[PDB]
């Protein structure tokens, strides 16, 4: 229930939106507007390095907002981000992939083009 | 080769989804026919037989609008397979960046 | 704006900033050398 | 089983046309590609080419198989 | 008859972890190069095992009823064959059915009645003074019977009475389970050289018998077995010698496990889905090696916490005043309503 | 009958959106071929850039 | 019910595959591992000049 900037006229107690969801509820016992979200939701993405080459993997999150890199795709948890680029191998989203690079550990950065 | 192997395990995959979804039972008490028909009577069970009869018709259906739309990029990719062929086989293709 | 029971929105690899990159290596190419650079190393 | 697919029979001859269908389609698909000469020729039997070798795409009579070793390569990688 | 024990100085149990053990066949079928993932009750890998110890050298005996919940994990290092069988029930006093599973020097019986078990059923082995054998003579595991309905006799198994303070060279693990009233038993034999942190070997137990019974168990105890020797006086007070033992008790919860099959039709190797983001990884894909790429297992919701009801400011009254602050009152045959 | 509902509602999107992949990608092969020929180079294919 | 030359685990009765098709079974007097094979099913065409 976040705070809302739009003022609603003094008869209505619901609201819908444009896709016909009821996404915004006036309070009655102190006359504030408050909106409807939800929560959270997504998935449990993983990149291996391979077979013959690593053990280790990553958790990466689809659209959830949060060792640990916010990257423009999610949340990434596990790959230490790095600001150099190469040529990357592993597609994951908005301008960064993921490789193994040098011990040697499993590093996120934006591709080179 | 990516490709070859790609489209072969795709037909083997869908092809043992359609085994394993026989042994779904789509709601139903059980999966196999012969099962109702041995406990239930006919008549009782008749519903449970045409849900059965309903379920295993979309599983036949979904595999063919699969096996449609598979057979699409095939034809897709043997016409682009011939046209390569009569060009960059038969002949010098003034085409650049085509063979 | 799609945030409801069970779709959600993924971004893709290539944004707008990176295939506009392509596009004026592109038209650097064609302006500079020709066709050379699409059949092999870029001839001045 | 089948006294309630006589009324899904329809949709059965359906399926059955497409499964025909593409089945018709796909050995006709092989014959726009390979089949686009109607003389079989053949290489003479001194391999005189200038300096070209071409033992690598030419079938061998070594083996019984008409495959040349490059396809009985390819033939062995894919499953 | 049962006799009691006496209050002494005894060590604490400590807490073990285990290394690929607690596998098992769960189902009498054959399967041969297949990857089969099936819902069954198995002992989790590097799960936290409770440990017990049974060496005299001091004065450890420590054999507490714990309860028995949906399978139990039952492996021991065995070496001079102290440990002699299980016991099982509810709450032991005559009242419901009960187990008794011995394994004795001439014959294995599988008897479940209502046996009045004591505060500590145990075995005695004496050692003749003119015979050098160990033979046992003390048959004080329970009193009496009243009625009961299965019996079952197992094969005569060889067992040696003769206690030692050497290594261990055998391992023995059993699985106890109880599903739709059916008792069913996993066991298998495993040489091995080491006294304490279990290796890592992989080993399957067979299935050993099927005995329906078909009754409840919550609680069961572990029998051990005693020397009287020369050196001590012969009383059970405060002077006895149990040579050198341990056994290992452990508690299966359901998981679902895949399970790799050899030409053979023998169990291999075990990956789970829920303990390693890699190993869930290889058991979504039903595939042993797992290449270089994106791949999703499952999906992640958050659960609400609170539940408020933030009713309106509108809330209205009922009129119970005017009809309690009434001026006139009618009469008692003539009464509002 | 809910779950029957929706199961036939989801089907449906699944095969539209199959077929706007193929055209799509039957459109985006068009480019490819095209760009590769009158923007990579000189196409002397008349009436095709 | 054909002659199998793969040799059974004593403990087991039924035999299945990747489809989980009971293809394997043992016989339960003398201990012989017999297949599991469909009889025979197909189609009849019409070749018409
Ligand atoms: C053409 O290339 C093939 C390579 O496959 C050559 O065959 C090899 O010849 C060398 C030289 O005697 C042998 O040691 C190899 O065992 C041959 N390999 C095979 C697979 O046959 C062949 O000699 C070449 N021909 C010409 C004319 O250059
Ligand atoms: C009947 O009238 C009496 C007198 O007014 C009520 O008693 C009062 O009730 C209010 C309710 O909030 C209190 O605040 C006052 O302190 C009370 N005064 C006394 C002297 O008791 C009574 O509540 C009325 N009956 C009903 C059912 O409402
Ligand atoms: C709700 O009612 C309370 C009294 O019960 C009052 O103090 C408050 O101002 C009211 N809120 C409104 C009218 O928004
Ligand atoms: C993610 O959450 C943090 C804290 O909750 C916040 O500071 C940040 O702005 C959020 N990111 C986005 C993209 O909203
Ligand atoms: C990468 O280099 C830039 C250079 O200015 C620096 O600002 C940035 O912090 C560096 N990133 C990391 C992760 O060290
Ligand atoms: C087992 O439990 C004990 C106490 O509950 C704890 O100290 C020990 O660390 C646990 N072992 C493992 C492997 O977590
Ligand atoms: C061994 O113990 C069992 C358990 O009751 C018993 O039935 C059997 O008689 C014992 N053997 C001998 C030789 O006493
Ligand atoms: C005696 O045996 C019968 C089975 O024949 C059983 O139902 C009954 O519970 C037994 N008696 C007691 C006291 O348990
Ligand atoms: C066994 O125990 C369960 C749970 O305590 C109970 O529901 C069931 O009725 C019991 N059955 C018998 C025969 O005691
Ligand atoms: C298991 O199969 C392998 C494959 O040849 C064979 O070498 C081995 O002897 C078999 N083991 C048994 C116990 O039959
Ligand atoms: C079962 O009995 C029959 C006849 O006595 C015998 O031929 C067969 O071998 C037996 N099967 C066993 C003991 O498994």
């Amino acid at each position: 229930l976040t705070e809302s900037n739009k003022k609603f006229l003094p008869f209505q107690q619901f609201g819908r939106d444009i896709a016909d969801t009821t996404d915004a509820v006036r309070d009655p016992q102190t006359l504030e507007i408050l909106d409807i979200t939800p929560c959270s939701f997504g998935g449990v993405s993983v990149i291996t390095p391979g077979t013959n080459t690593s053990n280790q993997v990553a958790v990466l999150y689809q659209d959830v907002n949060c060792n640990v890199f916010q990257t423009r795709a999610g949340c990434l948890i596990g790959a230490e981000h790095v600001n150099n680029s190469y040529e990357c191998d592993i597609p994951i989203g908005a301008g960064i992939c993921a490789s193994y690079q040098t011990s040697q550990s499993i590093i996120a950065y934006t591709m080179s083009l | 080769l990516g490709k070859l192997q790609d489209v072969v395990n795709q037909n083997a995959q869908a092809l043992n989804t359609l085994v394993k979804q026989l042994s779904s039972n789509f709601g139903a008490i059980s999966s196999v026919l012969n099962d109702i028909l041995s406990r239930l009577d006919p008549p009782e069970a008749e519903v449970q037989i045409d849900r059965l009869i309903t379920g295993r018709l979309q599983s036949l259906q979904t595999y063919v609008t699969q096996q449609l739309i598979r057979a699409a990029e095939i034809r897709a990719s043997a016409n682009l397979a011939a046209t390569k062929m009569s060009e960059c086989v038969l002949g010098q293709s003034k085409r650049v960046d085509f063979c | 704006a799609q945030k409801f029971n069970g779709l959600t929105v993924l971004p893709p690899l290539l944004t707008d900033e990176m295939i506009a990159q392509y596009t004026s290596a592109l038209l650097a190419g064609t302006i500079t050398s020709g066709w050379t650079f699409g059949a092999g190393p870029a001839l001045q | 089983c089948s006294n309630l697919l006589l009324q899904y029979g329809s949709f059965c001859t359906q399926l059955n046309r497409a499964l025909t269908g593409i089945a018709v389609e796909q050995d006709k698909n092989t014959q726009e590609v390979f089949a686009q000469v109607k003389q079989i020729y053949k290489t003479p039997p001194i391999k005189d080419f200038g300096g070209f070798n071409f033992s690598q795409i030419l079938p061998d009579p070594s083996k019984p198989s008409k495959r040349s070793p490059i396809e009985d390569l390819l033939f062995n990688k894919v499953t | 008859q049962c006799v009691n024990l006496t209050t002494r100085t005894q060590l604490p149990p400590a807490y073990t972890n285990s290394f690929t053990r607690g596998v098992y066949y769960p189902d009498k079928v054959f399967r041969s190069s297949v990857l089969h993932s099936t819902q069954d009750l198995f002992l989790p890998f590097f799960s936290n095992v409770t440990w017990f110890h049974a060496i005299h050298v001091t004065k450890r005996f420590d054999n507490p009823v714990l309860p028995f919940n949906d399978g139990v994990y039952f492996a021991s290092t065995e070496k001079s064959n102290i440990i002699r069988g299980w016991i099982f029930g509810t709450t032991l006093d005559s009242k419901t059915q009960s187990l008794l599973i011995v394994n004795n020097a001439t014959n294995v019986v599988i008897k479940v009645c209502e046996f009045q078990f004591c505060n500590d059923p145990f075995l005695g082995v004496y050692y003749h003074k003119n015979n050098k054998s160990w033979m046992e003579s003390e048959f004080r595991v329970y009193s009496s019977a009243n009625n009961c309905t299965f019996e079952y006799v197992s094969q005569p198994f060889l067992m040696d009475l003769e206690g030692k303070q050497g290594n261990f060279k055998n391992l023995r693990e059993f699985v106890f389970k109880n599903i739709d009233g059916y008792f069913k038993i996993y066991s298998k034999h495993t040489p091995i050289n080491l006294v304490r942190d279990l290796p890592q070997g992989f080993s399957a137990l067979e299935p050993l018998v099927d005995l329906p019974i078909g009754i409840n168990i919550t609680r069961f105890q572990t029998l051990l077995a005693l020397h009287r020797s020369y050196l001590t006086p012969g009383d059970s007070s405060s002077g006895w010698t149990a040579g050198a033992a341990a056994y290992y008790v452990g508690y299966l919860q359901p998981r679902t496990f895949l399970l790799k099959y050899n030409e053979n039709g023998t169990i291999t190797d075990a990956v789970d889905c829920a303990l390693d983001p890699l190993s869930e990884t290889k058991c979504t894909l039903k595939s042993f090696t797992v290449e270089k790429g994106i791949y999703q297992t499952s999906n992640f919701r958050v659960q609400p916490t609170e539940s408020i009801v933030r009713f309106p400011n509108i809330t209205n009254l009922c009129p119970f005043g005017e009809v309690f602050n009434a001026t006139r009152f009618a009469s008692v045959y003539a009464w509002n309503r």
